[PDB]
């Protein structure tokens, strides 16, 4: 019932005790937009991180789940998105069900309808290119210690050295908000490494919070329809705290009423005897006992 | 079938219309309107469901990306999807507060004998459902929960001669046991109705909202008298849960449960086993 | 008296119902957010984009 | 008939045996090494084991020997003994560790499943040894030949002429 | 619903049970039986058409590959989908020849009305349920059907909205009218099986072989007297059928019908306009 | 219910007058071992045919319904079919479904659970490559006029000119089998073109010949499976005529036995009058006609 805050599980949920998953959320409060009350995404952050995502880090990953015209209305128009994603290419072994609607047989320009494929064909390529691990697929990684935050802490937490008794092999880098603060992803973001269209200054932590806004942006749940719904749910709470007096109009002020009865009872002491009570009554059930019991 | 006397009700349309025209519900409580509950959770996740079908391809391979892009492209998919699991929530809820409830009451007598067993195995049969629809996911929560039932199933047999091939082929979800299971999932999910039905036809021949014997003989009529109330009752219960989620689970959360649920079947290979958690319901 | 008019009314309570709990909450809501719209990350791209075009060399 | 055919429709039917026969060149192995290979994109430890080293290993007390029921087969082809096994974690399915100072064995980091150089059960929660492929040797210890075990699949006769 | 004095029979298991084991059935021949060719070929299609819902994924561009590759490496599969095909055909021919029967018989009477309509409406629905089928092909004879369809139901609303997308999403076999198509004729074909059950207790009124009234009180009982000669009866008429399929279907044919069928949607949008053929039943 | 044989169309079945339908059907007959009474597959025919597709054809045509592995009970060993087709090479934009199994990002060579692809990625590449016409899909061709003579007539049928009145473009051909007479596709068999395992003579009929039985044998209705299901046709037959006098025993003699009744009115002239007759009767429809009919 009382969970212990010092084991490395949050709340009781075992596992993930070999990361730092409480910066953010449970320890710290870093501010997302999106998740505020009555918070909604900041166009240009999701914006810059596509800017970001596109110009950086979609050579090694990718979200095969989700394609690109899902920012027409809140971070890119229709001509602008598609001259932004005109600048990459997909080979028909790109795609994960042709069924004869992809007739191409060589590269050709991306469109906004087509899914975020990494550069790699397949995920064995990509890990072979990659010193043997795969880039994650950022599709459905809403569900990571953290949430939004993971990717914005990741980006980030490449600072601390490795403590007595933890080797780090050739090739991998310690950070602790990785699984075993083992991971093979080199630190990618360096600040001036993207110019952003709008003039906004290309640090570090700015490029990891447009990155993680972005991210976040893709997911289904806690993404772009997220903030709606919320609003939605408000106005329900409304609606129903305002309709409960009327139920109780209806239902328990009218039980009352109904049981505003009057009783009498008096004394018949005529001839008449009291037979049909003794020899009456009906019992839907008697099918069930007959032949059964009290025999 | 000479052993078998009859049936207490005649489910006709005709009669089924009669009887919950001149039902009398007598004056409760909230306490005794879970079963009201269960029901109307029912009828909505029959309707989600059958909402959801028309959009979940059987394959394993696509259910993922078919998911994910059709709630973009169609409008009002995830909002059933997400209607459908706080359904199954909810169910289980009032399900389980129902089955307290009863048990508080010691409604073990003889004559509640017909109202109890029909309730229970509508219960049981519900469990059943709820498993195969965990299969539809096709996320490595699937794939244990799978694995598991395959398990138990082979145990009856000592594991001799994969008598469990006709429903959990390989042990694994694939395109065979996807269909299956979803097809068992749909008519099963409509059978819980009738079932539903027949149990609460059966438990109001002796139905009591208090074990002591109020000597009232007036009773609500049910059609609008009660079922207002059954309703209102049902708003109060969602709105109280609706608080209590918003202030429990905050708007980002970390290490939940549904971190399991990140990997998808097929496209990762490997398992984190060490965080492995179904859903509370299947939890204990 | 006249039931199909009863009737109406109750689907006018329905939508006063529907507004009352819907127009002030959507209102405040993107009274809210007024500046986080995608105008104002276009206002801000297109004067970034005069300011950088106007200063250059050739 | 019908009811044949509707059983045979739900349980499917296994036509034939895709091929997995496979050939792995050890006879040059230096005696005492163990060798990781893949084999239907699964790790497998093969090592040459001389004869000192059977004294040092098969000397341990019965008790020790977790799954008695177990067989252990040595190829015993060429001057040394070929020893093919399943690099696996029976309890999960990691991949067992090839070398420890405490045997000359295999042992698992996730619960210290301990195997030794014959891949028995040793302190480990466990319930069965590491799993044994079916292999064979004709070269004389130069070459082993791997193939998965043949189960029957019935019926076998696709055309009745 | 005081309009509806009640039903005929109550279909209670119990009810049935006893009804079928006490019934009688008056001397009769082969001609007076098509009503029970026509109910035993539909508890055929129940089950093997079950057999190939397992196997029919219901993505139009996985359909034709799924199939064909399930009749090589699955084991019957191909034989329950020529069963069903064929199924199709003799519940046509069946259904036909009774209807050709009863009409002969004068049948119309008062006395023959809960026989007469409570039939009809079910071979209406059979009609349905046989349209959705063809449907679940994917060839170019369903592109044509649905189309058809489509336009005939389009035509009741005068060419104004978009009344048919429901069902008929963009007029074209894609995966959303695929899937809903599919489902829906497994729960029509399932529900046709209550309908033959309910015309067949309903017509044992005045059920007769001839219109010439025999004086005969006695008669068989249907269990195992009548049953068995009815089961022979579809024994002697599928020998005739094939006999007949024999000589007028070599294997080896100039032309045929079934050649329209080649075209599969999505991997050919070139339509031969020319020969254009439905199959025998809905080619009047 | 009669029809005309001039008109062009067989049996009545019209829509097929611009070309041949009745070659070796109807107006001849071509023996196939396959279709014969109590006939199987000759599996040195197929085997060459297979050998035929994989040097001439395939290399424009392909099945891909149909995969190499079919021919391994009746034409090929898994060795020998294994060793003839990992001379072809599938490129990961060939998979119609590629999904996560396909984890290549180049050329290997094939297997014979490979799907039976042309060296072309899409149609629109082989129409490309074929002057704008696509090499017809092999798998499901069963439904053409003749059926199994059908790609007989067609690789055979060359040596015609063309009449008055029809002009043959560039790049074109007149053969009489194919809609309208004109078929993109040069003659492809001469003689010697394929030389066989077995010694055959390669003659440009026999390589039609076996090429046809090889494109039959693919088929799922007819082909590999045919024969069999004829043979059980045959089984049920006779299993039927073995049962029909079992049947007549069991219903019709039976009938006639309980016909076989006494009957014998008598004149009762007792006083007792016939109450049940006036009085009595019951009809389960009464509710039908009660307070609706006769009144
Ligand atoms: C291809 C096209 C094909 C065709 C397509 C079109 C199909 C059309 C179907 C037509 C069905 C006709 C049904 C007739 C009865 C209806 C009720 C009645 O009498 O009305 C008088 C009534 C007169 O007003 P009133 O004086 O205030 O009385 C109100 C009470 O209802 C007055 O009730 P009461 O208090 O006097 O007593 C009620 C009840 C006492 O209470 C009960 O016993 C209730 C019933 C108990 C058993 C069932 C439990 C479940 C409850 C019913 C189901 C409800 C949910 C349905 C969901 C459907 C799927 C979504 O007693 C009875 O009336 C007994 C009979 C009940 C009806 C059943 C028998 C007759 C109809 C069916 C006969 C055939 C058998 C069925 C199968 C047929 C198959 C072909 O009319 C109305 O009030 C109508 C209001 C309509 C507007 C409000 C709702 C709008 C919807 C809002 C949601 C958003 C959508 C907006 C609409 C969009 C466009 C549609
Ligand atoms: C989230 C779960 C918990 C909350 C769920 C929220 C409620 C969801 C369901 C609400 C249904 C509507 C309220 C019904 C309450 C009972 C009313 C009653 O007894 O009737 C008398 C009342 C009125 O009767 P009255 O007697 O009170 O007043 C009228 C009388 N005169 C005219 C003399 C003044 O009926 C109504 O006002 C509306 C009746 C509607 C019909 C009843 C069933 C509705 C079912 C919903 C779907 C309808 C679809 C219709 C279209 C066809 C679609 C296929
Ligand atoms: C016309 C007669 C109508 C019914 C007559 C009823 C009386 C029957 C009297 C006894 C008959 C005994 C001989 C039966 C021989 C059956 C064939 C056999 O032995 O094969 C076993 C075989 C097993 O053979 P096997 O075990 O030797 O292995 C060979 C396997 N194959 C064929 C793949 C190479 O089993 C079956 O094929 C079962 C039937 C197929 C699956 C279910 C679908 C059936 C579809 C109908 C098929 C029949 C068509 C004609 C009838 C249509 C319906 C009316
Ligand atoms: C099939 C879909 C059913 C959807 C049901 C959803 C409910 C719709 C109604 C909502 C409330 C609105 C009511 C408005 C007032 C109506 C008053 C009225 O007319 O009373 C009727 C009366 C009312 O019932 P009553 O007469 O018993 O009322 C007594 C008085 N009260 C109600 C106050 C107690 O009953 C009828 O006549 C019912 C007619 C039902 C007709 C249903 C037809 C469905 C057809 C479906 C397709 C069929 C296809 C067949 C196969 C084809 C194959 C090719
Ligand atoms: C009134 O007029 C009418 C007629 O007359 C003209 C008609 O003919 C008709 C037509 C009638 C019909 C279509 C009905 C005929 C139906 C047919 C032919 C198909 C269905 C036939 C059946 C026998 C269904 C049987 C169903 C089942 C579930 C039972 C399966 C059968 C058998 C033999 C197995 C029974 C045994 C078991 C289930 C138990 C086996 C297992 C064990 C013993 C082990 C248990 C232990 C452990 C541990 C598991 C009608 C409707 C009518 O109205
Ligand atoms: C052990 O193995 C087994 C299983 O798996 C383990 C099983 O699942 C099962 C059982 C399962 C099955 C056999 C599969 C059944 C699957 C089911 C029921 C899933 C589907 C469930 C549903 C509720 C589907 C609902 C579908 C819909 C609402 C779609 C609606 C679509 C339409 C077109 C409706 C409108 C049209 C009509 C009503 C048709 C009427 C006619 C027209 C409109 C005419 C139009 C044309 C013209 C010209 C006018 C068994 C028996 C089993 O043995
Ligand atoms: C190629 C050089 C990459 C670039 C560019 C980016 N990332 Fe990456 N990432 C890369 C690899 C090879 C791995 C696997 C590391 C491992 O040990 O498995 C990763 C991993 C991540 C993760 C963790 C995924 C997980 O499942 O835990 C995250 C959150 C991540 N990478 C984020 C990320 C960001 C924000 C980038 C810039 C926008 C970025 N990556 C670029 C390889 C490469
Ligand atoms: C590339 C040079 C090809 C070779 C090698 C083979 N075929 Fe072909 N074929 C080719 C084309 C471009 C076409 C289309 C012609 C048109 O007008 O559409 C065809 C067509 C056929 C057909 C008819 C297809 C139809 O739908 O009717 C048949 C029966 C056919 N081809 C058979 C065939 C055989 C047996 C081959 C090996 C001997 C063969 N083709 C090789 C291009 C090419
Ligand atoms: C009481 C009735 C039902 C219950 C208790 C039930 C239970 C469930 C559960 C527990 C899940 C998994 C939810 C999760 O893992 O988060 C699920 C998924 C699903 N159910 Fe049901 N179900 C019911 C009715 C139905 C019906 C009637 C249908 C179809 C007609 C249906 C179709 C589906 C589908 C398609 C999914 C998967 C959707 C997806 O993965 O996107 N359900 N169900
Ligand atoms: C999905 C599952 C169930 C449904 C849909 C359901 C439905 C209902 C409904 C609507 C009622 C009337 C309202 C009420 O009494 O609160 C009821 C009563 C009752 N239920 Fe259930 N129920 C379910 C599960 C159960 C279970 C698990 C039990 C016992 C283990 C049970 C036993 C009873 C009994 C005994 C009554 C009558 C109570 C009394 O007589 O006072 N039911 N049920
Ligand atoms: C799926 C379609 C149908 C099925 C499964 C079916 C089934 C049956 C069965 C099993 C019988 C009793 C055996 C017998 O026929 O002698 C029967 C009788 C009968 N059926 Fe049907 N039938 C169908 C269609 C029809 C049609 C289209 C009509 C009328 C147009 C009809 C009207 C009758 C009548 C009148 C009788 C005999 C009652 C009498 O003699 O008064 N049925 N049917
Ligand atoms: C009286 C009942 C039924 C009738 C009249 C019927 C009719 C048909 C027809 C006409 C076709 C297509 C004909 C053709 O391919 O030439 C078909 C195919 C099919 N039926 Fe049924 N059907 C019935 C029952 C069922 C049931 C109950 C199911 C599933 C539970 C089912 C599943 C299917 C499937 C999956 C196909 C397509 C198979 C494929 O394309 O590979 N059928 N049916
Ligand atoms: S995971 Fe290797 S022993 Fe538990």
């Amino acid at each position: 019932f009382i969970y212990r805050d010092d084991i490395g599980a949050f709340w009781g949920i075992k596992g993930y005790e070999e990361l730092v998953t409480e910066v953010g959320t449970h320890k710290g409060h870093n501010y997302w937009p999106q998740f505020s009350f009555l918070g909604t995404y900041d166009s240009g952050s999701v914006r810059r991180g596509f800017q970001v995502f596109a110009r950086n880090c979609g050579n090694c990953h990718g979200m095969i789940y989700k394609k690109y015209d899902y920012l027409l209305d809140k971070a890119y128009r229709q001509l602008e998105l598609a001259q932004m994603v005109s600048d990459f290419t997909i080979h028909p072994a790109h795609q994960h069900f042709k069924q004869y609607y992809y007739q191409e047989w060589d590269e050709r320009d991306r469109v906004i309808c087509d899914h975020i494929y990494p550069p790699y064909f397949s995920q064995d390529q990509a890990k072979n290119a990659n010193g043997g691990v795969w880039p994650t697929d950022f599709s459905k990684i809403k569900l990571r210690p953290g949430g939004i935050n993971y990717i914005y802490n990741i980006s980030t937490g490449y600072h601390f050295t490795p403590p007595f008794g933890m080797d780090v092999p050739k090739g991998k880098y310690f950070n602790p908000y990785f699984d075993h603060m083992i991971i093979g992803m080199p630190r990618q973001l360096v600040d001036g490494l993207v110019d952003y269209d709008d003039g906004t200054p290309a640090s570090t932590p700015q490029m990891a919070y447009d990155v993680s806004n972005f991210i976040n942006f893709m997911q289904r749940r806690v993404g772009y329809k997220r903030p709606d719904k919320m609003v939605r749910y408000y106005m329900v709470f409304t609606g129903g705290l305002l309709i409960l007096p009327f139920k109780y109009f209806k239902t328990k002020a009218y039980y009352r009423n109904l049981l505003s009865l009057r009783w009498e009872m008096y004394a018949v002491r005529d001839g008449v005897y009291y037979n049909h009570f003794k020899y009456g009554g009906y019992n839907s059930r008697a099918y069930q006992f007959r032949g059964y019991f009290w025999a | 079938m000479e052993w078998n006397k009859g049936t207490y009700m005649s489910t006709s349309i005709k009669k089924i219309v009669q009887y919950f025209s001149v039902m009398t519900v007598s004056f409760h409580d909230i306490n005794s309107l879970f079963g009201f509950f269960t029901f109307l959770t029912i009828a909505s996740q029959l309707v989600s469901g059958t909402m959801l079908a028309f959009s979940l391809v059987p394959e394993p391979m696509l259910i993922p990306m078919v998911r994910e892009e059709e709630d973009v492209e169609d409008l009002y998919t995830d909002d059933f999807f997400w209607l459908h699991e706080r359904g199954v929530d909810m169910l289980f809820i009032f399900s389980y507060f129902h089955l307290f409830r009863k048990i508080y009451l010691n409604n073990f007598e003889y004559e509640q004998e017909a109202a109890w067993k029909s309730g229970v195995f509508t219960f049981l049969l519900f469990q059943v459902v709820v498993f195969l629809g965990l299969v539809l996911c096709c996320t490595h929560l699937s794939d244990i929960t799978l694995a598991i039932a395959a398990n138990l199933y082979d145990t009856f047999f000592a594991g001799k001669g994969k008598f469990y091939w006709w429903i959990f082929t390989s042990k694994e979800l694939n395109t065979d046991t996807i269909i299956r299971l979803a097809y068992l999932h749909y008519v099963l999910a409509f059978f819980l109705a009738y079932l539903g039905l027949i149990h609460g036809v059966d438990m109001h021949y002796d139905w009591k909202n208090e074990s002591s014997m109020d000597g009232l003989e007036t009773e609500m009529i049910w059609f609008d008298e009660a079922l207002s109330n059954e309703l209102g009752a049902m708003i109060e219960i969602i709105l109280i849960v609706m608080i209590v989620c918003f202030f429990m689970y905050p708007e980002p959360e970390a290490l939940s449960y549904e971190f399991f649920m990140w990997g998808d079947i097929g496209f990762i290979n490997d398992v984190r086993f060490l965080s492995v958690a179904p859903h509370w319901y299947f939890r204990p | 008296y006249y039931p199909f008019l009863w009737q109406f009314f109750i689907l006018g309570t329905s939508f006063v119902w529907f507004h009352v709990c819907y127009d002030p909450w959507l209102a405040i809501y993107q009274a809210n957010n007024a500046h986080r719209s995608l105008e104002t990350a276009l206002t801000k791209e297109k004067a970034h984009k005069k300011k950088l075009a106007e200063q250059e060399e050739s | 008939l019908y009811a044949m055919g509707v059983i045979g429709r739900l349980n499917g039917w296994k036509r034939y045996e895709r091929d997995t026969y496979s050939e792995v060149d050890i006879g040059a192995l230096p005696p005492g090494e163990v060798m990781q290979m893949v084999w239907n994109g699964t790790p497998i430890f093969i090592r040459r084991l001389t004869s000192n080293e059977v004294k040092e290993e098969n000397e341990l007390p019965s008790n020790t020997l977790l799954d008695k029921d177990k067989e252990v087969i040595l190829s015993d082809a060429g001057n040394t003994k070929v020893i093919v096994v399943s690099a696996v974690c029976t309890h999960l399915g990691c991949i067992p560790i090839p070398y420890l100072g405490a045997y000359k064995g295999y042992v698992c980091i996730c619960h210290g499943s301990v195997y030794d150089k014959f891949a028995r059960v040793r302190q480990g929660p466990a319930l069965l040894n590491l799993p044994a492929i079916n292999n064979s040797i004709h070269d004389e210890g130069t070459l082993v030949c791997m193939e998965q075990l043949k189960f029957p699949h019935e019926p076998s006769q696709r055309f009745w002429a």
